[PDB]
């Protein structure tokens, strides 16, 4: 119990625990110019 | 060797267009050397509730960055929050020959929040707020050609963006509104409150049907001011009733800022838009109502303007009355009464100019009758700006110019009435 009693950590350094900002990773280069082609992740991901 | 500014006394913010960066790099994000056939980008995420402005202020006691916050809030609804969410990703493809450089900065949107007061600027706020970038590219400088020695350019900013003056006009948040929860028909009698107790304040209210009304206040004094809420009455809606979006952004239409001159407005209101109506500080505790008319006769023939109301022509000689200039194509009224017994046949030669701003003006001769206020027009297309031409005129008539600014050279309008014989 004392191990997984962990202090509650403070939230998004904004002021928040609901959820991150996102951001896009990557491309496929080309007749297509798959540009919005790609990656999404949640931007902090620890930001607690 | 600046611009008139036609604006009348209240609190105006401007949008200075977007794009803009500080002098020396002070925002350049970095540059990216991208070889032949590769690709790359530039991403510049953000966080949440973060995100710093950049702010100045002349008077930070009265605008400090919560108040420029709030004006740009009633201005354009923004919230520094919203550009928090935002991203922005620059993507540059080399082609296969050369190699690609890309250099990306960080932009702001110039906002500038400014206290208009008879001609002047009292108070000056800039805010800038976190844009959505600038990118430039250009072929792979060659190591080395040379190397320069260049100065810094000082503290500064550069626009990269279109250029943009959006200028809009927010209601004073110190001054109360009161609203008029009825649809105005033909005729209303607006009794101001006491609750108010003589400080200006704004009237919000609709009109039931559409047309050109005349409103004043007890023997025109004191001087009214109207403006359209921008973007009302497309939201919610009740018929013959007033619906509040709680809009502060306004436009003014007409009206004199000098508490002291008699006058009234002739209007073209619309039923499906909001109108405020300032009245300015009252000096005394006397009362006071704002009446409300529908005009169907000639008097539609004064819209948009304000009616000034001469009193002290009773005399022969020299008259001139400065008030604040309208802008470019907007309209001033002057109702003037010759001096002398009204004979029907004594005449005096009148003399009518303006000194620095140029406006084309119409006279009416003023012949009211059992059906109201009668306007005959007995001369068009008087250029006032040094006008040298006389006419004769009943002594004892009443007449109406109505003076269009053609050429805004002033920020008053200086109207000289000079009479002989």
């Amino acid at each position: 119990l004392i191990s997984t009693a962990i202090p509650f950590p403070y939230g998004y350094i904004g002021g928040g625990y609901y959820a991150p900002n996102m951001i896009t990773f990557g491309s496929a280069p080309k007749k297509k110019l798959n540009s919005l082609i790609s990656s999404t992740i949640p931007f902090p991901y620890a930001g607690y | 060797t600046q611009r008139v500014l036609p604006y009348s006394n209240g609190l105006y913010v401007i949008n200075k267009g977007d794009g803009y960066i500080r002098t020396n790099d002070k925002d350049l994000i970095g540059t990216l050397l991208i070889e032949a056939g590769s690709s790359g980008s530039i991403i510049q995420p953000r966080l949440r509730n973060t995100t710093r402005p950049l702010f100045t202020t002349s008077n930070d006691t009265k605008f400090s960055q919560q108040y420029t916050e709030e004006r740009l809030k009633d201005a354009f609804n923004v919230q520094l929050f919203n550009t928090s969410t935002s991203l922005f990703k620059f993507v540059e493809e080399a082609p296969s020959d050369k190699n690609i450089c890309i250099k990306a900065y960080n932009t702001y949107e110039k906002y500038e929040l400014i206290d208009y007061q008879n001609g002047s600027i009292v108070n000056k706020a800039e805010y800038y707020l976190p844009s959505l970038g600038y990118c430039e590219v250009t072929n792979a400088p060659s190591p080395e050609s040379e190397v320069v020695k260049m100065q810094v350019a000082e503290d500064g900013f550069i626009q990269n963006g279109p250029e943009e003056e959006i200028v809009v006009g927010v209601i004073d948040p110190s001054e109360n509104i009161q609203e008029i929860n009825t649809a105005i028909s033909d005729n209303y009698t607006y009794n101001i409150p006491g609750i108010v107790n003589n400080n200006p304040f704004y009237i919000l209210f609709t009109v039931n049907t559409t047309g050109i009304y005349k409103i004043n206040a007890q023997n025109n004094l004191p001087s009214l001011k109207i403006y359209e809420a921008i973007g009302s009455g497309n939201r919610n809606f009740q018929s013959g009733n007033l619906c509040d979006d709680d809009i502060k952004a306004i436009n003014y239409i007409t009206g004199f800022d000098s508490p002291n001159a008699k006058s009234y407005l002739v209007v073209l209101l619309n039923k499906d838009k909001n109108y405020y109506i300032r009245v300015p500080q009252t000096s005394s505790n006397i009362e006071n109502q704002i009446q409300f008319k529908r005009e169907e006769g000639d008097l539609r023939n004064l819209m948009n303007s304000s009616v000034n109301i001469i009193d002290n022509l009773n005399s022969t000689g020299a008259h001139y009355y400065t008030r604040q200039s309208p802008d470019v194509h907007d309209y001033i009224s002057y109702e003037f009464t010759i001096p002398g017994n009204f004979n029907n046949k004594d005449t005096s030669n009148i003399r009518l100019y303006t000194s620095y701003n140029q406006g084309i003006g119409t006279l009416f001769r003023v012949t009211e009758t059992i059906d109201g206020y009668n306007l005959i027009n007995i001369q068009q297309n008087l250029h006032l700006l040094n006008n040298t031409n006389s006419i004769r005129l009943l002594n004892g008539a009443i007449y109406i110019l109505k003076v269009e600014v053609t050429e805004l050279n002033n920020y008053n309008i200086r109207l000289h009435i000079d009479i002989t014989n």
